[PDB]
This record gives C-alpha cells, structure tokens and sequence, in this order.
C-alpha cells in the first residue's frame, strides 16, 4: 500500500467532457485556470486519486 | 444401479443452473456443459428434455411426462367492511357532509322562528343531486375499471399486459422455450421478461414462490413440480392448462452408452409403476385439498337503534 | 326485507317527530345507496358487455391463444402458412405447429 | 398510466424519446438485441438528429420545453431530480453497469 507515491514522479493527461455532477466549470469569483478550472464529483474524486 | 449394474457418486452443479447455451458462445452451462464435456456421467435428474439439449447429449425416454404451467398466489384478496365504502368520494368530503347538512337545518332552525324556505329547498334538493350523481359516477368508474381487467386465469391472460410480473428461473428451457418462441402471445410474453430480466428471474423454484409471496407475481414451472408445490402450501394455486407438454429425462453425454440399459431399467419400473408409487411417495398431496356490499348494513343498523333512545 | 322490516315495525310499538325524522332521513340515505350500488354494479357489467368482438380477422385469432385454429392436414392452407412469409401467417403457423397432432 | 416502462414509450410514438449521442445508451440500443429495444432504437434512428441530443443538459431542455423523455442514466436522473423537482424518472434500471 506504499503504492502512494511509486507512481508520484510522474503525470499523465486526464481527459473529461463536462457533466453536472461528474464535472463541470468551477464557478468564479475571480477568473479561473487550469485543472482548477472546474469542479464535480470526477474533479474532487481524481484529487483523491 | 442395481438393476443397470453401476456404482454412482451424486454431485450437485456448481453454478446450480440447469443449463443452456449462453448468447453467443454457443457453450452450454449448468448440469448440461458437465455432461456435454463429459465431466460427470449421470443426471438422474429433474430435467427438461427440449430438443437443444437433445441437440447435444442425451437423455432417457420421457417418462415423467409434463408440460409447462402457471404458479400464482389463490390470493384470497378482501377488503370488505365499512372501511370499503369511503373509496367512491374523498373521507374529507364524506365528513362536510354533515357541516354541510346543519347548514340548511340550522337555517329553518332560525326562518321559522312559504317561499323563502321552499326555494333555498332547492338548493338543497337540487344540490345533493349533484353529490349522489357524483357518486353514482364516481362509484362505476371505479368498478367498471376495477371490473373490466380482472380476474384472469391463462398466459394469454399475462400478456394482456404487465400488471402481473412473471418470469422462470435463467438457464430455464422454460425460459430458453419463452425466449425461443414464435408465437404473438408467448413471443410477447418472452419480451416483457428480457426487459425485466433480473426481479422475474430467480435462482430457484423455492425462491421464486416468495415472489408470488412477496408481489403479485405469477411463476412459470413444470407441471408436475406444480401442484405438489401448493399441496405444500395452502397459500397459492395453480393458474391455466399446460403450456406444452414434455417429460423429465436422465442425464448422460451424447451417445453415451449408459442409457442403453437406462433405457430399458426405467420402464419396468413404471411399467411395474414403482416410480409413479414414488411419484405417489414424494407427490403425496397432503393439503390444500383440490363485502363493500355491507359496508352502509351497519349505518342501516346506526340509525335503528339511535332512533330507541329519543323518547323512551 | 329485513331492514324494510325491521324500520316498518316500529309502528307496532308506537301503538302497542324527530323519531322518525331520523330513521325515513337514514333510512332514506341508506336505500339512495343501494340504487346506485346496484346503478353502477348494472353499467359496471353492461360497459364489460359492450367490449367482445369477439373474432373477424385472423389476427384476432392470431394474437389470442385461447382457441383452437388449425386447418386440414396436407393441404394448401397448411403449406400456404408454413411457407408464408407475412408475420401474423407466419406468427399464425408456429400456433399450430406447436400443436402439430 | 400514462407510462412506466421503457415498453410504455416503446409502443407508442407520440412521445420523443431518445439519448445523449455517441453514448453507452445511444450504442448500447443500436446494438442491442431484445426486441424492444431493437425497436425502440429503430424509432431514434427515424428521427436522429431530432430526437438525439449532443449534452443530458441539452436533453433536459427537450423534456421540458417539448414532449421528450431522455434515456438517461440513473445516478444523472437521481441527481437531477434533486435540484429540479419538475421531472420524473420512469421505471427500473435497463442496464446494471
Ligand atoms: C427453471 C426451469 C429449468 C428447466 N427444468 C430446464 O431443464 O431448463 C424452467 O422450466 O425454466
Ligand atoms: C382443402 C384444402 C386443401 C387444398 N385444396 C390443397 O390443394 O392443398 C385444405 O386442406 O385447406
Ligand atoms: C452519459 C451517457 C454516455 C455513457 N457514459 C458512455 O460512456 O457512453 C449517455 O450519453 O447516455
């Protein structure tokens, strides 16, 4: 289980399309970017990830 | 084995199915893919001798012969009393009744003490026309509804639509026959299931009663299986004729020359009939042996006493 | 009659009003049921009886596995269905051929 | 009834219904098997850029600004009918996945 970072050094592309509640466009109370940019279930899940 | 001279280890198939071809595979499962790779021998088996599983092993001569039929509930469905007589108009509306009654007597009450009465008579009169119209209405269209659907007793009857589940246990040459069918009742019978595959599907005869325990749920099964099953249980009954007609056979690979004598050392028996003497011994039947009217009689008997005790 | 009976009575122990304001008003509320008790129990069976065909096409045969529709062995009809290609016909075929003798 | 199966909807084509496109539903019925469903996409295909829709959220539109019934997944039904309470959803689960 010390899996945890045996795969931190590295990064791969997420890819997703745009569905309440799965993943949506973080709202803004001041303009967004990155993969900060959104928010839904996929979104917090992946952090998780 | 005693009459084939054979010795005979019982197994019970792992998946616990009796076995058909899956989709697209064209395996078999259940008892059947054992048999038809060989890996046992004999089904002495309750088993279904359709023309697929005659396709690739084989089977003893039908001798427990049957044909496919209906299990349902008897139900013994009642709901008389006076709690019945509400369903025609709203239990709310049932009371303003009375607040709607006073209203008119309180008046009289008070004019007394004749046009003005008579022509609010009226409205009166002609108002409760419009509740026991209502009624009346309100009152058929609950039975003819409730009348014109049921009761029925035939599978054509299930078709009639869904209102009543049904389904087999899955591997079911019963199953497989409603899902090999051509026939515009079956063949529609076959399409609701497949829809609704897993709450009709079950894993077992015994399991499956609880549907008609726990819904209104009709159960397709072999005849024989049948009234047995409610001559355990005085709680359900048996619906329409046979669907068909087969027979139960014993199990071995294609050719396998096992059955020769399987072919002969079942009939003597029955031709004796021992087995139907068994099918006396494990088939002894023992049991089960093969309203809203009065809901107002008591408001009849409301006011007959009530009226006893005005002056006396 | 009971209840017709038993309300009569009463006069047979008023010789041997609100009285019977209360019993012909019950009584009569009760018996303006049983009419349309048996109003809607007519019209509930009459409805039911206006809804039989019962047959004028084959498909009203053909949909319907509560009857017997067969034809004579070895003669056209027979071939025509079997070899028919129309659904119902063909659907109307696998009928009888499910019961073949 | 006026409907509570998908067979409900099969039957009768006074109602849109369709699916999300280029979807698991859009291809599970497409290439589906049942009868029903067979038929069900046939009616879809009849009409497809008419009764399909390219985003639920645009689907949703349908529904309620037409006679449309979406053919949508449950956990999108059972979420959408939280915040918006002018839907339904119609029967069981066509498909566990
Ligand atoms: C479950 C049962 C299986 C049936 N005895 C058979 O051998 O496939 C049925 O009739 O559907
Ligand atoms: C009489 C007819 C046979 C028909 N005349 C024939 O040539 O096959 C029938 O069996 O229905
Ligand atoms: C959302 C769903 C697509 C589905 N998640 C898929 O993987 O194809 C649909 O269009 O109905």
């Amino acid at each position: 289980a010390n899996i945890t970072d045996s795969l931190s050094n590295r990064s791969l592309i997420v890819t997703t399309i745009l569905e309440e509640p799965y993943v949506l466009f973080k709202k803004s109370d001041k303009p967004l970017y990155g993969n900060d940019r959104f928010e839904g279930y996929c979104i917090d899940l992946l952090r998780e990830l | 084995s005693t009459i084939l001279g054979f010795t005979y280890e019982i197994r019970l198939v792992e998946d616990g199915k009796y076995g058909a071809q899956d989709d697209v595979n064209g395996q078999w499962n259940g008892m059947v893919r054992e048999l038809i790779d060989h890996k046992a021998d004999l089904a002495v088996a309750p088993l279904t001798i359709t023309y697929v599983r005659e396709k690739v092993i084989d089977f003893s001569k039908p001798f427990m012969t049957l044909g496919i039929s209906i299990l349902y509930r008897k139900p013994n469905g009642t709901n008389p009393g006076v709690f019945s007589f509400l369903n025609p108009l709203s239990p709310d509306i049932w009371m303003y009744v009375l607040l709607a009654y006073l209203g008119v007597s309180v008046v009289l009450f008070v004019i007394a003490r004749a046009l003005s009465t008579r022509i609010v008579g009226g409205i009166w009169w002609f108002f409760t026309l419009i509740i026991i119209s209502s009624y009346t209405a309100n009152l058929a269209a609950f039975l003819t509804v409730e009348r014109m659907e049921s009761p029925i007793d035939s599978a054509d009857d299930l078709a009639k639509q869904t209102k009543i589940e049904y389904g087999a246990v899955e591997d079911g040459s019963t199953m497989t026959f409603f899902k090999k069918s051509k026939i515009s009742t079956y063949d529609k019978m076959w399409a609701f299931m497949s829809s609704r595959r897993q709450s009709v599907l079950v894993k077992s005869s015994e399991e499956g009663i609880q549907r008609v325990l726990t819904s209104d749920y009709a159960l397709l099964m072999e005849s024989t299986t049948i009234e047995f099953v409610t001559q355990r249980n005085c709680n359900l009954t048996q619906i329409g004729g046979l669907i068909d007609s087969k027979g139960y056979g014993v199990g071995t690979p294609m050719g396998s020359p096992y059955r020769d004598k399987i072919t002969i050392a079942i009939l003597q028996l029955q031709e004796e009939g021992k087995l139907h003497m068994m099918k006396e011994k494990w088939w002894r039947g023992n049991g089960c042996p093969e309203q809203n009217i009065g809901g107002i009689f008591i408001v009849l008997a409301a006011g007959l006493v009530l009226s006893v005790f005005v002056a006396v």
